[PDB]
C-alpha cells in the first residue's frame, strides 16, 4: 500500500541562533568586539516601545550562529518503516541526482544578501555580511560579502559565494560539522530606529539579557525564502520555501493545492505512487525536508 | 518640468507596499534636500479616491538634467530590489495639469495647549476650558509615514492631488516633492 505515516515530524536543519544587535561606525567594524547594544525603551507617546541606534553610530551588528546538521530525509518520528525506508531511498536519489547544490547555493545566498535584516535593510545604503567558519573553537575559513551586489531577487554566482556553497552542502550532505558566525553590518543612519522581532506597554519589542534581539524564527524564515519556482506572476521574487507556499505580506498562497505544485501533492507523488517530479519541485520538497515539518496524515 | 519618471514598486513578500512608499518618500526626500531645487514635481499615477490608496506607482516630473542629477546621486542605492523604474522620458502634450499638497493636522490637542504656554503663560485648566479635546481633526486623505534625523518622532506626511486644471502654473516645490503653488501634469 505504501501509505504515509500518522506521525512524520521532521526537525530543522540549518538551526540559527537567536540572532542579536549592536550600534557601532562604519570603518571601525574591524573593531567591533564591544559594541554597545541598542536597548528596548519605553517612550509616551499610551507607553510603546522603540529601539534605535544612538548617536555616535550609523551600522546595526546583528550577530547570530547558523548550524548545519544534515540527515535532511531522515524524519525524527515517523509511524511507519517501510515510508521512512522509501522516503531515505528517495532523498538519497535525490542527493545521487545532485549533492544539495542549489539548496545551498541558494541558502549561501540567504547568507549573503542581509535577508535576515527584514526592515534594517530597505533604508541602508551599505550593508555587509561577516561569516566565520567556526571549528574548535577557532576561525577555519572567513567570508566578507556584500549585499548591496548580491540581490534579493536573481540568483547568481560568485568565487567565495560557492565556498560557502560547498561548506553548506557538506554540512547538509553529512560530512562534517558547520558552525557559521554571521554578523551584520548595514548603514542604516545616525541614530536611525530599527526593527527587532516584536513580542507581545500595548507593543514591546522583544530582547534577551539588557540588549536587543531578533527572533530565531524570523532568521530561519529569512534563510528559507529560495522559492521561485512557484506559479509566479506580477513580478514576485523568491517566497520562504512554506507548505502551501503562502506569504503574509500578500494575504495570499501561491503554490494552491487546487494545482499540483504545493509540497504535500509532491511528496505523495515522488515517494508513493514514484511520480517522480521536476527538478524545481524536487529542490523545492527537499528545502521544505530541511526546514522540518510535522507532516503527516490525521 | 517636461520630462516624467515613474517608479513602481516591485511586490515583496516580506512588506505591504505602503512601507516601500514610506521608504522611497524618505530617500527622495534626503534626495531632494542634498541635491536643492523646487522644480522637480510628485504624483501618485493610480491614486484611487475610493479607500484613499496611494497606490502602487510613484511619478516624478522634473528637467532633464534635475533628473540625470536624481540618478546620479547615490540616494537609489539599497532600493533597485524593491522598485524598478524606466527612463526620464517627455511628459504627453495634451495632459490637464494638477497640484498636490501636503495638508497637515492639528491631531494633537495637548501640542497646542503647550504652545499656548509659550504664547501666553496660561494656566492648564486655562488651556483645557479655552481649547477642548474634540479639536482634533481626522484628515481622510492618502498619506505616508516617516521619521527625522532633526526631529526624532515619527510624523505622518497627508498628501493630497488637486482638482484637474487645465494649464500649469509658474510655482515652485518642497523637499517632499509637493507644491508651494506648483503644479505636475496628469496621464
Amino acid at each position: 500500500i505504501l501509505s504515509t505515516a500518522s506521525v512524520l515530524a521532521f526537525e530543522r536543519k540549518l538551526d540559527p541562533s537567536d540572532a542579536l544587535m549592536s550600534a557601532g561606525a562604519w570603518a571601525q567594524r574591524d573593531a567591533s568586539q564591544e559594541w554597545p547594544a541598542v536597548t528596548v525603551r519605553e517612550k509616551s507617546v499610551q507607553t510603546v516601545d522603540v529601539a534605535n541606534l544612538p548617536s555616535d553610530a550609523d551600522t546595526l551588528k546583528v550577530r547570530f550562529t547558523l548550524r548545519v546538521l544534515g540527515g535532511a530525509g531522515t524524519p525524527s518520528a515517523c509511524n511507519d518503516a517501510a515510508y521512512r525506508d522509501k522516503l531515505l531511498q528517495t532523498v538519497a536519489t535525490y542527493v545521487n541526482d545532485q549533492g544539495f547544490a542549489e539548496l545551498a547555493r541558494r541558502y549561501a545566498h540567504n547568507l549573503a544578501n542581509a535577508r535576515f535584516l527584514w526592515r534594517n535593510r530597505v533604508g541602508a545604503e551599505a550593508v555587509e555580511v561577516r561569516i566565520n567558519h567556526i571549528r574548535q573553537g577557532e576561525v577555519a575559513r572567513a567570508w566578507r560579502f556584500d549585499a548591496l551586489a548580491i540581490g534579493l531577487r536573481d540568483f547568481k554566482a560568485d568565487a567565495e559565494l560557492d565556498a560557502l556553497a560547498e561548506l553548506i552542502a557538506s554540512g547538509l550532505s553529512g560530512s562534517g560539522h558547520v558552525l557559521l558566525e554571521v554578523v551584520a553590518f548595514a548603514r542604516i543612519g545616525d541614530g536611525q530606529e530599527v526593527f527587532p522581532s516584536q513580542e507581545l506597554k500595548s507593543k514591546t519589542l522583544y530582547s534577551v539579557r539588557d540588549a536587543a534581539a531578533i527572533h530565531s524564527q524570523k532568521i530561519g524564515n529569512a534563510l528559507r525564502t529560495i522559492d521561485t519556482w512557484y506559479p509566479d506572476e506580477d513580478g514576485l521574487g523568491p517566497i520562504a520555501v512554506e507548505p502551501y507556499g503562502s506569504v503574509t505580506s500578500q494575504g495570499k498562497a501561491y503554490r494552491q493545492p487546487k494545482q499540483k505544485l504545493d509540497f504535500y501533492t509532491l511528496l505523495d507523488n515522488w515517494v508513493l505512487r514514484d511520480e517522480a517530479p521536476a527538478v524545481e519541485q524536487q529542490h523545492y520538497v527537499i528545502a521544505n525536508l530541511i526546514r522540518g515539518g510535522v507532516f503527516g496524515e490525521a | 518640468m517636461d520630462h516624467y519618471l515613474d517608479i513602481r514598486l516591485r511586490p515583496d513578500p516580506e512588506f505591504p507596499p505602503a512601507q516601500l512608499m514610506s521608504v522611497l518618500f524618505g530617500k527622495l526626500h534626503q534626495a531632494l534636500v542634498a541635491q536643492g531645487g523646487d522644480r522637480i514635481g510628485v504624483s501618485f499615477p493610480d491614486l484611487d479616491e475610493s479607500r484613499s490608496r496611494l497606490g502602487e506607482r510613484l511619478r516624478i516630473h522634473a528637467s532633464a538634467d534635475d533628473l540625470r542629477a536624481l540618478l546620479a546621486r547615490p540616494w537609489l542605492e539599497g532600493l533597485r530590489d524593491h522598485l524598478q523604474f524606466g527612463e526620464p522620458a517627455v511628459v504627453p502634450h495634451p495632459t490637464p495639469y494638477r497640484q498636490v499638497s501636503r495638508v497637515q493636522a492639528k491631531s494633537n490637542p495637548e501640542r497646542l495647549r503647550r504652545r499656548l504656554m509659550r504664547r501666553h503663560d496660561l494656566s492648564e485648566e486655562e488651556a483645557r476650558k479655552r481649547i477642548p479635546d474634540t479639536v482634533a481633526r481626522a484628515l481622510d486623505l492618502p498619506f505616508v509615514t516617516l521619521r527625522s534625523q532633526s526631529t526624532g518622532q515619527h510624523f505622518r506626511l497627508f498628501i493630497r492631488h488637486g482638482p484637474l486644471q487645465v494649464t500649469a502654473e509658474e510655482g515652485g516645490f518642497t523637499c517632499y516633492g509637493l507644491s508651494k503653488g506648483g503644479f505636475v501634469p496628469w496621464f
